[PDB]
C-alpha cells in the first residue's frame, strides 16, 4: 500500500489569504463559497483593502436550468433534471487571470398531487448545489496554481 | 401526539418518555 | 425601429395550419414589446399573444398574455361551458436591487388545465403537471435574510384537484459564526397553508430552530459536530370533515420540540500513480457521518409540504428524510461513502467514483409510515448509492448513478450518459434513465401503481447527435426510445441555413401529447414549421424539444 495522509492543503499556500469580489455577494452562492474558504482556513479581505498583491477570487454568471429528463407513457414529466453552472476567475495579481467552473447535477421526481411539498424539496436541492458549486470550485485551486508555474 | 406521561425533561428519549 | 418581423409558420397535427404575424414594438430603451395574431386553422381563429420584455431597478421582467375569445375544438369537446375563451398569463421576475432587496416572481395561469397540450410551448411544457405561481420579497444582509414568499400551484389532472398553497410565508436566517470554537445559526419560519377545497384542514405553522456546530480541520481530516434544536407549533381548524371520515383525529393544536446529534468526518489520502500513468495523483477520500434524531409521532399533523427525497451519493449524508417541516423520520443511523478521485500532471481532475451505504440500527419511524414497501427490512444496511464521472479526453465524458432500496428489494433508479462534443456545432449523446415499478409504487400515490401510463416505471434510452454541414448548414437529431412499451416518446429533427443576414429554420418533432384512456393508450403530435431571422445556432435547436439536450462534457 503506498497511500499516505495528505500533506498539503487543500487550498494552496499562494492563496491562503485572498479576497473574494462578486456582483451578488449577499446571495447564496457567495456565502456558501465563503463558507468553504472560511472552512479551509483562508483569510478573506475587504474588496477596497489597500493590501495589493494577493489573489483575488470574481465570482461570474451563476445558472440554474430546471429541465425534463424522463417523461411517463402520457408525456407527463417524471424526472426534473437541475443544473447550476457557476463561471468565475481567479486573478494572480501581476501574473494572469484564469477562469475556472463549476457544474452541478440533481433530479428528482415530480409529483402534483403534493405539489407544493415537491416545490420546498426543490428549494432543499438548490441549497445542496450551491454547496457542490462550492466545493469544485475549491478543488479547481491547485490547478490554477500549478498552472501559475507553468508560465514561467 | 403526547403521550400519557410524556415529561419535558426528556426530549432525547422517544416520545419524551 | 419599429415594424412587423418576418411571418413564422407551421403545421401540427393538433392545429392544423398555423400562422404567426409578429410586430416589434421599442418602447424605450429599457422596455420593449411584442404582438403576434396567431391564426389557427382547426380552431379557425387568431390568438392574440402580447409580450412585454422590461428592464428597471427592481430587476429583468418578461410579461406575456395570450387570448383566444373563442375556440370550436373547446366548444365541441365541452359543449356545455358558457364560453369557450382561452388564456394564458406568465410573468417572469428576477432582480436584486441595492445589493441587499431580491425580488423574485414566477406566475403562470392557464384559463383550463389542457392549454399547454394544445398550444405552443413558449413559457410551458406539455410534460408540465401543473402551473407555478410564485411571488417572494427577501431582504438579505452578510448574515441576515428574510423573505416573505406566496407559494400557488395550478394542479391540471382532472383525477384531483386539492393542492395546499402557503400564501403567507415567512424564512428568517440569522448567521453569528466565530462564537469562541462554535458556530451558530438560527432559522425561523411563520407558513400559512391554504387548500382550494373547502372541506380540508388550514394551518398555521411556526417553527424555530437553533444550531450549533463545532467544526475542526486539518490537512488531511474534518470533523464537524452539529446540535440542532427544531421547534413547531400547529394550529389547525376547518378539520371537521378530515375527522368525520378517518380514524386517526387531527388534534387543534399541537406543538413538538426535538434534538437533533449529527457527526460528520472525512479523511483524504493520496498516493502517486506512478504504475499506470507516472506523474498522476491518487486520492481515497473516506467520509462517515452519526444521525440521531428521536421518534415523535406525528399522526395528528396533516402532511403539507413533506416528501420522501432521494437518496444519491451526496444525499446519503443529508439530516433530513422529508421535504419541507410536516414530516421528520426518527433517525439511529451511520452512514459510509468512499470517493475516489484522479489528477493528471496538471491538478486536473479526470476520474471521480463514489459509493455509500446507510445503515439503520432502529427503523426510521415517523409514526404515519404509509409507504408500500416491497419487503419488511427495517434495519441494517439498507440504502445504497453510487456515482461516477469519467473524463476520458477532452472531447469524451460518461456520467453514472445508482440507487439500490432493499425496501424495494431493486435498484430504485439509475442513469447514465456519455457524450462526444467536439463544439457546440458538433456532437454526440447517448444517455439512460430507468426508475423502477417498485420505486413508483412506494414514492408516488396510489393510483400511480394502478395506472398503465405510470406502473411499469421508466426505461428511457435517449441518443441527440448533431453535425455541421459545409459550414453554413447544421443538422440536428434526437431519438428517446421507452424500452418498457417499446414506443417512441420524443424525436426530432434541424436543419438550418445561416447565411450573413438571414437564417432559416426548419424543426420536426414527434412527441407524447396525452393519454387516451378510451382505449387506453398514448396520443402523439406531430409539428412541421419554419421561421426565419435577420454562430449556427445548433444549441437552440436543441432546446426545441420536450426533452431538451444539456451538456454533460
Ligand atoms: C431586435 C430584435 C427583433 C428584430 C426587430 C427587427 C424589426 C425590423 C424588421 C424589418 C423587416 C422588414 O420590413 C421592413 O419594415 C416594415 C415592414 O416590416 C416596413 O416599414 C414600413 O411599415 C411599417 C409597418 O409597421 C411602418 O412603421 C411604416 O409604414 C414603415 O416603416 C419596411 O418598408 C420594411 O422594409
Ligand atoms: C472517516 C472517518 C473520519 C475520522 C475523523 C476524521 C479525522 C478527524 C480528526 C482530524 C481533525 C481534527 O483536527 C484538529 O483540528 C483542530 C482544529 O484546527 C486543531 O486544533 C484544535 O486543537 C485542540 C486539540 O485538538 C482542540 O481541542 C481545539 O478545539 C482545536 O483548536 C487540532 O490540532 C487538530 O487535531
Ligand atoms: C464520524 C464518527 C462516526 C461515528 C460512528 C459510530 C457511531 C455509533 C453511534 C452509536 C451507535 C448506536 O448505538 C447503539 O446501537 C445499538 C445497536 O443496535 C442500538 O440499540 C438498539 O438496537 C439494538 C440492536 O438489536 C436492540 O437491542 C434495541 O432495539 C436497541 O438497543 C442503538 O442505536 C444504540 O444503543
Ligand atoms: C469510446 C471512448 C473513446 C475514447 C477515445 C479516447 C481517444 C481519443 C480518440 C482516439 C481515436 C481517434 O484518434 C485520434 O484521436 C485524437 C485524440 O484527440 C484526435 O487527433 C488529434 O489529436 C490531437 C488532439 O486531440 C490533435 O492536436 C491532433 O492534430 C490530432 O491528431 C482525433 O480524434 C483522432 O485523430
Ligand atoms: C458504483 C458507482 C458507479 C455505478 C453507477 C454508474 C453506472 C450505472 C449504470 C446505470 C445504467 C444501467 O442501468 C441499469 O438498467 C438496468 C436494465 O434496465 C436495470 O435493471 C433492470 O433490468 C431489467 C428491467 O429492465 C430487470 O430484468 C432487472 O431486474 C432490473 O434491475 C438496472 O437496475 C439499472 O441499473
Ligand atoms: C450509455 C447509454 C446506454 C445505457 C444503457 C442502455 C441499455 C439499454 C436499456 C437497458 C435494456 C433494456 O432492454 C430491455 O429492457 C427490458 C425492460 O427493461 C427487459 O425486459 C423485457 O423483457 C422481459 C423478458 O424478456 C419481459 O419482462 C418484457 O418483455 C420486458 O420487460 C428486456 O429483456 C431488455 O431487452
Ligand atoms: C440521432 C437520431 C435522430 C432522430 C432520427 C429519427 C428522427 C425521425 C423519426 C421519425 C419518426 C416517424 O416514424 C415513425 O415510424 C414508425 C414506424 O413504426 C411509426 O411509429 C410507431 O411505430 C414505431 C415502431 O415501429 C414506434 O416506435 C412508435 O412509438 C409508433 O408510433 C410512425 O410512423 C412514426 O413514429
Ligand atoms: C407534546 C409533548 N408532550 C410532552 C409531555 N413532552 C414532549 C417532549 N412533547
Amino acid at each position: 500500500c503506498g497511500w499516505h495522509l495528505r500533506d498539503t492543503t487543500q487550498v494552496p499556500s499562494t492563496m491562503k489569504v485572498m479576497i473574494l469580489d462578486s456582483g451578488d455577494p449577499n446571495g447564496p452562492l457567495s456565502r456558501a463559497v465563503r463558507n468553504q474558504l472560511r472552512l479551509n482556513g483562508v483569510e478573506l479581505l475587504d474588496k477596497e483593502t489597500t493590501r495589493k498583491d494577493v489573489p483575488s477570487l470574481r465570482l461570474g454568471k451563476v445558472s440554474i436550468a430546471k429541465d425534463t429528463a424522463s417523461v411517463f407513457r402520457n408525456g407527463q414529466t417524471a424526472e426534473y433534471q437541475m443544473i447550476m453552472t457557476v463561471n468565475a476567475t481567479v486573478l494572480i495579481p501581476g501574473r494572469d487571470i484564469y477562469p475556472i467552473s463549476a457544474k452541478v447535477f440533481r433530479s428528482f421526481f415530480d409529483n402534483p398531487q403534493m405539489a407544493l411539498a415537491k416545490d420546498n424539496e426543490q428549494d432543499m436541492i438548490v441549497k445542496e448545489m450551491y454547496d457542490r458549486a462550492a466545493e469544485q470550485l475549491i478543488r479547481k485551486l491547485p490547478s490554477i496554481r500549478a498552472a501559475d508555474i507553468r508560465s514561467d | 401526539a403526547c403521550k400519557k406521561g410524556c415529561d419535558w425533561l426528556f426530549l432525547w428519549h422517544d416520545d419524551c418518555a | 425601429r419599429s415594424g412587423f418581423l418576418i411571418p413564422n409558420a407551421k403545421y401540427t397535427t393538433t392545429n392544423y395550419f398555423e400562422f404567426y404575424l409578429p410586430y416589434y414594438w421599442n418602447i424605450a430603451p429599457n422596455m420593449d414589446a411584442t404582438i403576434t395574431p396567431h391564426y389557427m386553422h382547426r380552431r379557425g381563429n387568431i390568438m392574440w399573444e402580447n409580450e412585454f420584455r422590461y428592464l428597471s431597478q427592481a430587476g429583468a421582467g418578461l410579461m406575456e398574455l395570450d387570448y383566444l375569445p373563442s375556440d370550436k375544438v373547446y366548444e365541441d369537446e365541452h359543449p356545455n361551458d358558457d364560453s369557450s375563451r382561452r388564456w394564458l398569463f406568465y410573468w417572469n421576475h428576477s432582480g436584486v436591487m441595492d445589493q441587499v432587496w431580491r425580488f423574485n416572481v414566477d406566475y403562470t395561469k392557464v384559463s383550463d388545465p389542457s392549454y399547454f397540450n394544445d398550444f405552443d410551448n413558449k413559457y410551458g411544457s406539455s410534460t408540465d403537471g401543473y402551473a407555478t405561481q410564485k411571488f417572494s420579497v427577501g431582504y438579505a444582509v452578510q448574515n441576515f435574510n428574510a423573505t416573505v414568499s406566496t407559494k400557488q400551484f395550478q394542479v391540471f389532472s382532472e383525477q384531483n384537484t386539492s393542492s395546499y398553497s402557503a400564501e403567507p410565508q415567512l424564512d428568517v436566517n440569522y448567521y453569528q459564526n466565530d462564537v469562541g470554537p462554535f458556530d451558530t445559526r438560527i432559522y425561523g419560519q411563520a407558513v400559512h397553508f391554504v387548500n382550494t377545497r373547502d372541506d380540508m384542514p388550514e394551518a398555521t405553522r411556526v417553527h424555530l430552530e437553533p444550531t450549533i456546530n463545532l467544526p475542526l480541520s486539518n490537512n488531511w481530516g474534518s470533523i464537524n459536530t452539529e446540535a440542532k434544536f427544531l421547534a413547531t407549533h400547529y394550529q389547525q381548524t376547518n378539520l371537521d370533515w378530515y375527522n368525520s371520515r378517518n380514524t386517526t383525529k387531527l388534534d387543534e393544536s399541537v406543538n413538538r420540540v426535538m434534538p437533533q446529534f449529527k457527526v460528520d468526518g472525512k479523511m483524504v489520502f493520496e498516493r502517486d500513480m506512478e504504475m499506470l500513468a507516472p506523474g498522476y495523483t491518487q486520492t481515497l477520500e473516506p467520509r462517515a457521518q452519526y444521525l440521531y434524531v428521536p421518534y415523535r409521532d406525528q399522526s395528528d399533523i396533516y402532511n403539507y409540504d413533506s416528501s420522501l427525497l432521494q437518496s444519491d451519493y451526496s444525499g446519503l449524508f443529508r439530516d433530513r428524510t422529508y421535504g419541507g417541516l410536516d414530516r421528520i423520520a426518527s433517525a439511529n443511523q451511520v452512514t459510509t461513502g468512499v470517493t475516489s478521485r484522479i489528477y493528471d500532471d496538471a491538478a486536473v481532475e479526470r476520474f471521480n467514483i463514489s459509493v455509500g451505504q446507510i445503515y439503520y440500527f432502529t427503523e426510521s419511524r415517523t409514526g404515519d409510515d404509509n409507504i408500500t414497501w416491497e419487503n419488511d427490512d427495517k434495519t441494517g444496511s439498507l440504502v445504497w448509492a453510487g456515482d461516477t464521472y469519467w473524463r476520458i479526453s477532452e472531447r469524451w465524458g460518461l456520467r453514472g448513478g445508482i440507487q439500490y432500496d432493499t425496501r424495494l428489494d431493486n435498484v430504485a433508479t439509475s442513469n447514465s450518459s456519455i457524450e462526444y462534443r467536439r463544439d457546440e456545432d458538433r456532437l454526440v449523446q447517448l444517455n439512460y434513465h430507468y426508475a423502477s415499478p417498485e420505486y413508483i409504487q412506494a414514492t408516488l400515490p396510489k393510483y400511480y401503481s394502478t395506472a398503465e401510463q405510470y406502473k411499469n416505471g421508466i426505461s428511457q434510452v435517449g441518443a441527440v447527435a448533431s453535425r455541421p454541414i459545409a459550414d453554413r448548414w447544421s443538422i440536428v437529431g434526437a431519438y428517446y426510445y421507452d424500452t418498457n412499451a417499446n414506443k417512441q416518446a420524443d424525436s426530432m429533427l434541424g436543419v438550418q441555413y445561416s447565411s450573413c443576414c438571414y437564417a432559416i429554420r426548419v424543426g420536426y418533432e414527434r412527441k407524447l401529447n396525452g393519454w387516451d384512456n378510451d382505449k387506453q393508450h398514448a396520443v402523439y403530435d406531430n409539428a412541421i414549421g419554419f421561421n426565419i431571422e435577420l454562430g449556427l445556432g445548433t444549441q437552440e435547436m436543441l432546446r426545441s424539444n420536450i426533452l431538451p439536450y444539456q451538456n454533460t462534457l
